[PDB]
């Protein structure tokens, strides 16, 4: 039980480390916002 | 100023609410405009 549970311990305690490190994990939802933001501005642009 | 009416600046027809702008429009410049290319700030006849 010990061992078991100092080993979930260690990996939750990583897994912070794992998401703020890297800057490209979360990167599904950016893309969709910069493709929504993208859509809009250029229904905007056309009207030049 | 502050209340929305027709304005008619120098044959430029247009409609809106006119404020105080806060914009460095350099000795040279006239008129601005925005990212979809519509006049966002003017500057006026007689007294400048
Ligand atoms: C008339 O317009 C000029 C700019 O061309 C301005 O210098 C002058 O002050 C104006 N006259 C009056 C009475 O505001």
């Amino acid at each position: 039980q010990k061992l078991i549970a100092n080993q979930f311990n260690s990996a939750i305690g990583k897994i912070q480390d794992s998401l703020s490190s890297t800057p490209s994990a979360l990167g599904k939802l950016q893309d969709v916002v910069n493709h929504n933001a993208q859509a809009l501005n250029t229904l905007v642009k056309q009207l030049s | 100023k502050n209340k929305c009416v027709n304005f008619n600046f120098n044959g430029l027809k247009g409609t809106g609410v006119l404020t105080e702008s806060n914009k460095k429009f350099l000795p040279f410049q006239q008129f601005g405009r925005d990212i979809a290319d519509t006049t966002d700030a003017v500057r006026d006849p007689q007294t400048l």
